[PDB]
RNA sequence: CGUAGACGGUGAGAGCCCGGUACGUGAAAACCCGACGUCUGUCUUGAUGGUGUUCCCGAGUAGCAGCGGGCCCGUGGAAUCUGCUGUGAAUCUGCCGGGACCACCCGGUAAGCCUGAAUACUUCCCAGUGACCGAUAGCGGAUUAGUACCGUGAGGGAAUGGUGAAAAGUACCCCGGGAGGGGAGUGAAAGAGUACCUGAAACCGUGCGCUUACAAUCCGUCAGAGCCCUCGACGUGUCGUGGGGUGAUGGCGUGCCUUUUGAAGAAUGAGCCUGCGAGUCAGGGACAUGUCGCGAGGUUAACCCGGGUGGGGUAGCCGCAGCGAAAGCGAGUCUGAAUAGGGCGUAUCCACACAAGAGUGUGUGGUGUAGUGGUGUGUUCUGGACCCGAAGCGGAGUGA
RNA sequence: CUGUGGGUAGGGGUGAAAGGCCAAUCAAACUCCGUGAUAGCUGGUUCUCCCCGAAAUGCAUUUAGGUGCAGCGUCGCAUG
RNA sequence: AAGUCCAAGAGUGCGGCAGUGAGACGGCGGGGGAUAAGCUCCGUGCGUCGAGAGGGAAACAGCCCAGAUCGCCGGCUAAG
RNA sequence: GGCAGCCAACGUGUUGGCUGGGUAGGGGAGCGUCCUGCAUCCGGUGAAGCCGCCGAGUGAUCGAGUGGUGGAGGGUGUGG
């Protein structure tokens, strides 16, 4: 029978911490600092270089802008559906967050990576080119929303 | 969990007084003094292990030679005569020799001038 | 999953037992509840789960010594790897067993 | 309190696909006449940055 | 015995000796919360169409301009909100918002007022808790403590707990002016005597053993005569697998720390002992690395329900597709006139073709891709951020 | 000259002017608070053993007794 | 092409954690100085000290010999 | 003759080869102190603390080995 006396933490979950400053033994005086200057108290900015103009300075911004009003879609590739429905069938947008591919309040893109062998009637905001051809070539159908 | 000191701080200075008896001064009252003391004494001690062996070698090597030269030897023809009767007594014993028993260190003499070269000074 | 491999433990050394009652009636008496359970365990700890309603039985275990009274919604892993047996009511352990395998 | 992002840093690196930092090049923004469209051209597009640069840039991106 | 085995106390570890505890029980009066009345209000004719260049719909207001304030927004292309100073409208076709502005749609109806709950806090009172402190700690304050004391004043600001179960606190005698002590008593103990539990160290004595007044000593170390003590066997002392104390004499030998190219250094710090005095903690923070759970998924935040550490809670977050300034396209995409060449990307490998020996590439097939949430450790971020130390700078007061 | 009583207060007072004096402190009083001010500077930083083990160079720097990166150490992984 | 190869505890790449960035003297090649300094500034798969105890040099960080895991009242040598 | 690190060789932990000066500094493994979950044991027939004796471990240190003093708590194992 399993007591509270017989509970150890698993081998190598737990380590010893370090305690400077306790002796010429171990990590004593200095405590690992070394000797005088700004880091023997205090430590130094990681923007810092010592007066050069620092990296994030002297180089240009990176060009363009970000589009406030830009529509990102979650996507999937085909050859994710043949895995997911290996039966083929009706597969909306629900059936593609329930299997795990999507997620749940997304805009679902649907992309040409895998080969589909499966007849599929595909629901989805969008379709590549590519998954165009292989959904219909399957016999199957792409409406999009 | 406030953590008095004492307790755990009196071991060391115990063993550091108990081993700084029979010094002079703080060197025997004061654990910071006793302590600096300390590691002089065992610096000393192991430097001093060390030398012991040389020291000894010293003192049997001047008993040899004293009875050596009482033998009509020196030293150094003894230790190369005795090296080529291939004698393999070390030099503690010949000096216990020297002094315990001149007749057996007169013997020993007798077998190391016997196989000494002819002559001392020759080539080879 | 702690607290299913402390009671499977338990199990499998055949330290759970259930029961209807621990006494009867609606008098609480700590001289039954104890010779009652003197004859399920002779082990000092022991974890009694009960449901909420049965004030009497917990009543009645309550002062003895090494007994400790939970209900099933509040079990966890300390009180059981701490017992040496559980003691379920019938109710208490059908209540925990629905809450999980449903 | 939650780790501040370094402005500049952001605006100045990228991360790619697989977690490389890229970076635009200097001495591109005037005094073009006398450079060569040669070395305009060296100086166009992304680079990774170099490794000696790349731990104190990554501690300015992640915070 | 137990619906009571909470926690204390009592001459040493008490469920059954005591206060209590579980559980029950109780209020004249005052106060507080209700319910019920009185009492006070208020209402009692409402539905239903039509009609119109009719009237009304919060004015020194909105708007506008100048100078400011505040908004992620530091004057910016600067909307919205707001102070002061000018100027100054419309009553519904009105007017004000939808980040300059205009048009069109949409939302709303400014310049009148009131409004419970969810939220913040604890001088004070009641009941409790602690992997909080235990007398240099914890409040400055266990002791007359904001006292003594310091300062003209504002203001600063201490130190001092333990006899014993019970005072049974030592009658009486002796030395002494007392103080103090010695007998005698009390007590289990005065090796507990109001200087009082335990009673360390520095520091100061007395006694005994060895040693030392011809010697140049970082004070010790390694050899070591002589003496003293002790443990064995033997015999009158003498030797041993011995052990201690002291130590004539010989060899060797330049404190510790800090800081320095280099210090015994005549560089810094330390009179001595005891006690205290420095990498800590918070955050779904950041990077890395152990460990545990689940796994193409992992996980909840607030909050809700449990006298708990348990259960519930999907909003989020992080993986799952990239490329591009972006529109966008997508296992590709960007540049470009290129079906050119590059950049970045398509987990990783294996086999087979087809081109290249210009660094090998391009197609088919297979093999399949690992993340995330606890938690240990190292570093790091924002905080006092390992600890101590300025000269000085503000705000508000106190002083001729 | 002096008693008594009174008035002027901190960037302010007062000064037959010395930056004198303003409660033994004055080229800007004292007290509390911001506050554990900030010091590229000085000092300090406490038990042990086992393995490995530097540097005092280069470049840049309102930099030269500071710091960043490189060089040189160590631990882990990979490649042998 | 071989050697070393139960290892130099070697190189190379990535990542965690550093410290260091005041050097000294001696040999050899040089600048500055008066071909002065225990001077100063460079070079040197040069050395030692730094961070190295032991032996030698009377004493004597930087020269000569030699790199201390501990014990021995064994032996052989180095510089001298 | 004892100890240790790395590696090899086999074995259900021993044998062998090589290696073990060290400051800044990195890594690894431990000693002692207090408070606690759980489990056990000792204590007015004398706990802790303190002073000794006789001994012990490679180090921090140890003594559930023992005298004296003392008067109420303490030890051990495994976790936090
Ligand atoms: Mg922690
Ligand atoms: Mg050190
Ligand atoms: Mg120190
Ligand atoms: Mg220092
Ligand atoms: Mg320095
Ligand atoms: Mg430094
Ligand atoms: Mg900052
Ligand atoms: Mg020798
Ligand atoms: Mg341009
Ligand atoms: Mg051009
Ligand atoms: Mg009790
Ligand atoms: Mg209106
Ligand atoms: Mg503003
Ligand atoms: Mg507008
Ligand atoms: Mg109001
Ligand atoms: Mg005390
Ligand atoms: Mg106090
Ligand atoms: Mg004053
Ligand atoms: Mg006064
Ligand atoms: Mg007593
Ligand atoms: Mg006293
Ligand atoms: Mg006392
Ligand atoms: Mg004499
Ligand atoms: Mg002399
Ligand atoms: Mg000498
Ligand atoms: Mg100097
Ligand atoms: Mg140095
Ligand atoms: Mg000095
Ligand atoms: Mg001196
Ligand atoms: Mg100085
Ligand atoms: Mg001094
Ligand atoms: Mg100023
Ligand atoms: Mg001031
Ligand atoms: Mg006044
Ligand atoms: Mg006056
Ligand atoms: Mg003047
Ligand atoms: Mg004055
Ligand atoms: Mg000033
Ligand atoms: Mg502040
Ligand atoms: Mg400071
Ligand atoms: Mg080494
Ligand atoms: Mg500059
Ligand atoms: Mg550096
Ligand atoms: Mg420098
Ligand atoms: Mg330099
Ligand atoms: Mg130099
Ligand atoms: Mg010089
Ligand atoms: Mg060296
Ligand atoms: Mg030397
Ligand atoms: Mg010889
Ligand atoms: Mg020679
Ligand atoms: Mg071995
Ligand atoms: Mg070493
Ligand atoms: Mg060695
Ligand atoms: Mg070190
Ligand atoms: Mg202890
Ligand atoms: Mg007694
Ligand atoms: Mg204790
Ligand atoms: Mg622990």
């Amino acid at each position: 029978v399993i007591k509270l006396h017989d509970l150890k933490p698993a081998p190598g979950e737990k380590k010893a911490k370090t305690r400077v400053g306790r002796g010429e033994g171990s990590k004593g005086k200095t405590a690992g600092r070394g000797t005088k200057g700004t880091k023997a108290r205090k430590n130094v900015p990681v923007m810092f270089e010592g007066g050069q103009m620092p990296i994030h300075m002297r180089l240009p911004k990176l060009k363009g802008f970000k589009n406030r009003f830009r529509t990102e879609y979650q996507v999937v590739n085909v050859g994710d559906i043949n895995k997911a429905f290996p039966q083929g069938g009706t597969v909306g947008v629900d059936e593609l967050v329930a299997k795990g591919l999507v997620r749940k309040n997304s805009l679902v893109k649907v992309l040409g990576d895998g080969k589909l062998t499966v007849k599929v009637d595909v629901t989805a905001n969008k379709f590549s080119g590519s998954a165009r051809e292989a959904i219909t070539a399957a016999g199957g159908s792409a409406t999009e929303l | 969990a406030r953590v008095k000191r004492a307790l755990n701080a009196q071991k060391k200075r115990r063993t550091v007084l108990k081993a700084s008896k029979g010094y002079r001064g703080q060197r025997s009252r004061l654990y910071r003094k006793a302590k600096e003391q300390q590691l002089h004494s065992l610096t000393y001690a192991y430097r001093d292990r060390r030398a012991r062996k040389g020291e000894f070698r010293k003192l049997w090597i001047s008993r040899i030679n004293a009875a050596a030269r009482a033998n009509d030897i020196t030293y150094n023809r003894l230790i190369q005569g005795l090296k080529a009767a291939g004698v393999e007594v070390d030099r503690k014993n010949l000096a216990e020799l020297a002094v315990s028993d001149p007749a057996a260190f007169t013997a020993l003499v007798d077998v190391a001038r016997a196989a000494l070269p002819e002559d001392v000074n020759a080539p080879s | 999953a702690a607290l299913r491999g402390a009671l499977s433990d338990r199990a499998r050394n055949d330290r759970i037992h259930a029961v209807t009652e621990l006494v009867e009636g609606q008098t609480p008496s700590t001289k039954s509840a104890k010779t009652f359970l003197g004859t399920l365990t002779e082990n000092k700890k022991v974890l009694v789960v009960i449901g909420r309603t049965d004030e009497v039985g917990a009543k009645s275990v309550r002062n003895l010594p090494g007994v400790h009274v939970i209900s099933p919604d509040q079990l966890n892993t300390y009180d059981v790897l701490n017992a040496d047996d559980v003691v379920f009511s019938v109710e208490a352990l059908n209540a925990y067993i629905s809450a999980n395998s449903k | 309190p939650k780790a501040k992002t370094h402005s500049g840093a952001s605006k100045r690196f990228r991360r790619t696909g697989t977690g490389k930092i890229v970076r635009q090049k200097a001495n591109r923004r005037h005094l073009l006449e006398h450079k060569p469209t040669k070395r305009t051209r060296r100086l166009d597009g992304r680079t990774t940055v170099s490794a000696a640069d790349n731990s104190r840039i990554n501690k300015l991106l992640n915070g």
